[PDB]
């Protein structure tokens, strides 16, 4: 009999339940009561990458702060030179229809994924003077939702087959599969060290992957709809998701639970980006209603707005030294929120 | 990849004669092509440059309104049209491709040459020293003075180091100011103090023999120093 | 100028890069992109043979116009996730079986993957292509098992003209967006041929009325 | 000693000074209005057919500006009315007039591509492309409207028996002109209700709705563009053939009050009609009521 | 079928819940620590003057 398994583990989550409300003695906003506030913060748009011509799906900052790749649907992927606005490459996809895209951290290869189900890898710094995709990953069978390089050899995405999956680049199969979720994966982010990710999915549930054991550690249940958006804190002991129901919440990995709601009443619709700045003090979100929200991390209060988007501001990053913000939106632009 | 020219001969003074440099395993249209050549005792010299899609075209000085350079990209083919030889265009002429973007690596790739022979504001770059005896495990320092600031606005310092083993074309180093050239072996290291560069080989090989160019790209025309020989 | 010899050539390149997403950008913009969303294999596949793994574009050209189906039965996921990706698609190409009346049931099914995306937030102005194929079945079938199994209220006899007027006009009172988008439908089978025509009558309807609705006319 | 043309006395003066402010300030008023809410909206200016629309609202709004002015301070002002600044004075109402009937050519010619090239039609006419036209179309409506100004007296003509100080050989020049301008939007106004039959025949012929679409909206387009412009037009080459009358001494000047009639109607008829610039209209009712 | 299914949910909820959890006062004063230790080096909280911004419009 299964109900009698149906049972346990009903009884199993009530001391996960219990065992969480053993450690909420205090709140968040009752530590950060008596701290200052960061005031206002007046971002502006310094500059505004032209040149796709569809919505931009994804963005990803280099570790250098200054080159960043962006995806669109019309099938390109375009390399920006942040500083001086210029093109540094434009990479023809065979796939028009992709969802992510990331820079490697040593800045050699780029990946993008989409609807096609595989995670290409481009080898930016051949020789020949061309962009090649060095590698294709296929293995999942949902669309390709996440990527991030681990490495220049390992890279974790993510797919709407309730399954992350950890690859070898150069033996381009599965070396681990995360299962455990029961709903499209949407986004993941990888620990500052990268020997853990978060991954959050279409069944409101965050989890917590150790990427060299391929296991579950924690999983994170505080949200109502899908969490489309995730991101490690800067201390890689806590993260904050992004869902449809309009809330971002801050979860650590140590007390195990949610520390603050970002929400407010002015915003109905879903978060799409979620990023913290340089220190984890402020806490970017980016929203369907054309807007981003600069949050107030250690308070619940609401910062600044990154307001000059036409379109759904579908991806948002900090450069690595936290000196800028860049926002991809639905409308074919990339701004820069020094 | 490969750049192989084509040209060259015996060719009286005041005539014409047209050079091609046939590009093979590489994406042509996306560089920049230089033109470089060395007179059979001098250093090199840069001549001529036609941009990726011929947008800009730059001559030197001594070469300009009688060279004609062009591109044929279907091809993959390099031209220069030489006009009204004299007696100073006896050089080897080398093929450089160059790609720029951000971060990338200038004059990467030298072609073998073609020699012609001919019967019978300029920033300068000052190599003091012509020729060094070195044992092979011993620590080299080159040194290269210009004869302006190098480093520009934008951080960078446009100078260049090439390395021409005897019997060979021009080697990339050090691209930009302490960057090491993709290929090339660890013991080298490039350093500077915007006018005054250095050329440090730490453990020198065999391999390591030859002349070594320093070249600024600041701006046009591109100017080498007369380079500091490297002798057993 | 500023500007040094290396950057002004990365400014060069960076131009040139400009050029080349425009003539890109220009030549997909003379293409027809269609959404290919019939209802588990109603037919869905027995007209992508008569025009001329996630998604399957399948191109075809009618009339030096290129169009473009994306049939995208092979995803499996939730859909509200990725059918934003199609919003801009120039028209849904729809395939319900008109033989599956008969077969909870197998076409209310179709009624609900209808209702759903042609009422959806992303296709609010996208017309609608209806197909209501495998209409020669329909024949062997209507003759013996009337209407009544899959729609109750209906009075009509067991006349095909008729009754195939009227899941054609069952179908076409889903779309409660009439004063922004259209429903072009037709009835076809395998042996049709005149179905490529149909579409690019179908979609220079869409053209012309989303050219006349941007250049101010509507 | 040009003062021949001032017919107008008691009612007929009343009915030119009083009747011309409202006819020009409220044309101009919804001319700015248009104006304005075609670069509030960024994603409008960026659209190649509003910017025909705002050159048919911009010269149309200097033509209401000056003309207006113009019409008021000649009949009844009686200005000292020189005779160089007066080539100046017709002809900036000359040029804001035809550059705002060749701006519903260009307004012609973009329904047109539409409906004889459906699909590359927004990789046609560009944003680039739209402003170079406009430039074309403002400095040909300029030189065949300043060409009085830039050296045309009226003494190698005998000259012109309706306009002040206007050689009679240039009013076959221009009138010929805006012929031209008017046989090429109706001949382009025919070719969108040909290829909206040529379209809808076909489409129905698989298993009548934009033939009336378009049939009654360019029917209405038609219409101000003749029942204002030809009583305009007709009497102006009526003069040549035959002489003129004295009961028609009046009744032009009073003709000439249809050419901003047609200036009140242009932002309904071309602007209110289209829903983006109204969507934006209904957008902006917010947006000052602070 | 299920039997291994809601087997592999209980043996994945064992592990889950005999982690060791910090108190969330002890969390929460070492998130407060991480953004005052760091906010010095924040150039989005504290604005950067022009010069050492590299965007300059
Ligand atoms: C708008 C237009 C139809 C343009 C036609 C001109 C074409 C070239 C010529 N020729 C027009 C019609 C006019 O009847 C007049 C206009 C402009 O402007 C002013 C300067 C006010 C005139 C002053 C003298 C009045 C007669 O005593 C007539 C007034």
């Amino acid at each position: 009999e299964l109900d009698q398994l149906r049972q346990e583990a009903e009884q199993l989550k009530n001391q996960i339940r219990d065992a969480r409300k053993a450690c909420a003695d205090a709140t968040l906003s009752q530590i950060t009561n008596n701290i200052d506030p960061v005031g206002r913060i007046q971002m502006r748009t310094r500059r505004t990458l032209r040149g796709h011509l569809a919505k931009i799906y994804a963005m990803h900052w280099g570790t250098d702060s200054r080159l960043l790749v962006s995806a669109s649907q019309d099938g390109k992927l375009i390399i920006w030179d942040s500083y001086t606005t210029n093109k540094v490459h434009a990479i023809p996809l065979r796939s028009s229809w992709v969802m992510t895209c990331a820079y490697a951290p040593s800045g050699n290869y780029v990946a993008c994924g989409g609807l096609d189900n595989i995670c290409s890898i481009y080898n930016l710094k051949t020789r020949e003077g061309n962009v090649r995709v060095s590698r294709e990953l296929a293995g999942h069978t949902g669309y390709l939702s996440c990527c991030r390089f681990l490495d220049d050899n390992q890279i974790v995405t993510s797919s709407g087959d309730t399954t992350c999956a950890l690859w070898d680049i150069e033996t381009g199969q599965q070396t681990t599969t995360f299962t455990g979720h029961t709903g499209d994966v949407m986004s993941l982010s990888l620990a500052p060290d990268t020997r853990l990710f978060v991954s959050g999915a279409c069944d409101a549930s965050a989890k917590l992957w150790d990427v060299r054991e391929g296991m579950c550690r924690q999983t994170f249940t505080g949200h109502e709809s899908d969490i489309n958006a995730i991101c490690f804190f800067p201390n890689g002991n806590a993260f904050a998701t992004g869902s449809d129901d309009a809330t971002c919440r801050l979860f650590d990995l140590r007390a195990d639970q949610e520390l603050m709601t970002y929400s407010h009443d002015n915003i109905i619709c879903g978060i799409t980006s979620v990023s913290f700045s340089k220190s984890g003090r402020l806490l970017l979100a980016g929203y369907d209603d054309f807007n981003c929200n600069v949050w107030d991390a250690l308070k619940a209060d609401r910062a600044g707005v990154l307001a000059g988007h036409d379109n759904r501001v579908s991806c948002l990053g900090v450069t690595d030294d936290g000196m800028a913000v860049a926002t991809g939106s639905w409308d074919s632009f990339l701004k820069i929120w020094n | 990849v490969q750049l192989v020219e084509s040209g060259g001969g015996l060719v009286q003074p005041g005539g014409s004669r047209k050079l091609s440099c046939s590009a093979s395993g590489f994406a042509f249209s996306s560089f920049g092509m230089h033109w470089v050549r060395q007179a059979p005792e001098k250093g090199l010299e840069w001549v001529a440059y036609i941009s990726s899609g011929s947008g800009t075209i730059y001559y030197a000085d001594t070469v300009k309104g009688r060279f004609t350079i062009s591109r044929d990209d279907p091809k993959n083919t390099l031209f220069l049209q030489m006009t009204s030889l004299r007696s100073e265009d006896t050089a080897m002429y080398y093929c450089v491709r160059s790609i720029y973007y951000y971060g990338s690596s200038p004059f990467d790739f030298w072609g073998q040459g073609t020699t012609l022979t001919v019967s019978s504001s300029d920033i300068v770059m000052t190599q003091a020293t012509s020729s060094v005896p070195v044992t092979p495990g011993e620590s080299v320092s080159i040194s290269c003075r210009s004869s302006k600031s190098l480093l520009h606005s934008n951080g960078n310092t446009y100078l260049y180091w090439f390395l021409q083993r005897p019997g060979q074309s021009p080697q990339l180093l050090i691209y930009r100011m302490s960057n090491l050239a993709s290929g090339v072996p660890d013991r080298f290291s490039g350093s500077g103090s915007g006018t005054a560069f250095t050329l440090t080989i730490s453990r020198l090989e065999a391999e390591d023999v030859g002349v070594y160019y320093c070249m600024q790209h600041l701006e046009y025309p591109l100017t080498f120093g007369a380079g500091t020989k490297l002798e057993l | 100028c500023t500007l040094s010899a290396e950057d002004k050539a990365a400014v060069e390149r960076s131009k040139m890069i400009d050029r080349n997403l425009r003539e890109d950008g220009e030549k997909a913009a003379r293409e027809v992109k269609l959404l290919l969303l019939g209802a588990g294999e109603s037919g869905k596949s027995t007209i992508v043979k008569q025009m001329k793994t996630g998604i399957v574009e399948t191109h075809f050209t009618f009339k030096d116009l290129h169009f473009k189906m994306f049939d995208v039965g092979g995803q499996r996921s939730e859909r509200k996730k990725w059918i934003h990706c199609f919003e801009g698609v120039t028209a849904i190409i729809f395939c319900v079986a008109l033989s599956d009346y008969d077969l909870m049931n197998r076409m209310h099914e179709s009624m609900k993957l209808f209702d759903s995306i042609c009422n959806n937030k992303w296709f609010t102005d996208t017309s609608i292509i209806l197909f209501l194929n495998k209409k020669d079945l329909f024949e062997e079938k209507i003759k013996k098992s009337p209407l009544t199994i899959c729609y109750p209220e209906y009075a009509g006899s067991n006349t095909y003209e008729e009754a195939a007027a009227y899941i054609q006009c069952q179908f076409e009172d889903l779309n409660k967006r009439k004063d922004t988008k259209e429903i072009y439908t037709h009835f076809t089978c395998a042996t049709d041929t005149k179905n490529v025509q149909f579409v690019f009558d179908a979609v220079t309807d869409v053209i012309i009325k989303n050219n006349l609705k941007d250049c101010g006319l509507f | 000693p040009m003062k021949d043309y001032m017919i107008l006395s008691g009612p007929q003066k009343t009915a030119v000074a009083v009747l011309c402010t409202l006819l020009g300030l409220l044309s101009a008023l919804e001319n700015v209005a248009v104006l304005y809410l075609i670069l509030s909206s960024h994603q409008l200016r960026r659209k190649p057919s509003y910017l025909f629309i705002g050159s048919l609202a911009g010269a149309d709004f200097l033509a209401s500006v000056v003309f207006a002015c113009s019409f008021v301070n000649f009949h009844v002002f009686h200005g000292v009315d020189s005779k160089a600044v007066f080539l100046l004075k017709i002809g900036s109402v000359t040029m804001t007039f035809t550059a705002s009937v060749g701006s519903l050519l260009l307004t012609a010619i973009d329904r047109y591509l539409c409906l004889r090239y459906p699909p590359s039609y927004k990789a046609l006419l560009t944003r680039g492309r739209a402003l170079v036209t406009l430039g074309i179309m403002w400095v040909l409506s300029a030189l065949v409207s300043y060409l009085p100004l830039m050296g045309w007296t009226c003494c190698p003509r005998p000259c012109s028996e309706l306009f002040p100080l206007i050689p009679n050989d240039y009013l076959l020049s221009w009138l010929l002109f805006i012929a031209f301008l008017f046989s090429g939007i109706i001949y382009t106004y025919g070719h969108v209700l040909w290829k909206a039959h040529q379209h809808v025949a076909s489409l129905s012929g698989h298993q009548m709705r934009l033939d009336v679409r378009l049939a009654k909206t360019l029917g209405l387009v038609l219409a101000v563009l003749l029942i204002c412009w030809f009583p305009v037009l007709a009497l102006m080459a009526h003069s040549l053939a035959t002489t003129l009358s004295d009961q028609v001494k009046k009744a032009f000047a009073f003709c000439s009050m249809l050419c901003l009639i047609n200036s009140m109607v242009n932002p309904v008829i071309y602007a209110l009609r289209s829903g983006e610039i109204r969507s934006s209209a209904h957008h902006c009712l917010a947006h000052w009521k602070k | 079928a299920s039997i291994a299914q809601a087997r592999k949910l209980v043996e994945q909820l064992k592990m889950e819940a005999n982690i060791d959890r910090i108190k969330v006062s002890k969390a929460a004063a070492d998130l407060m620590a991480y953004c005052e230790a760091h906010a010095k080096e924040d150039p989005l909280l504290t604005p950067v003057p022009a010069s050492e911004n590299p965007f300059r419009e």
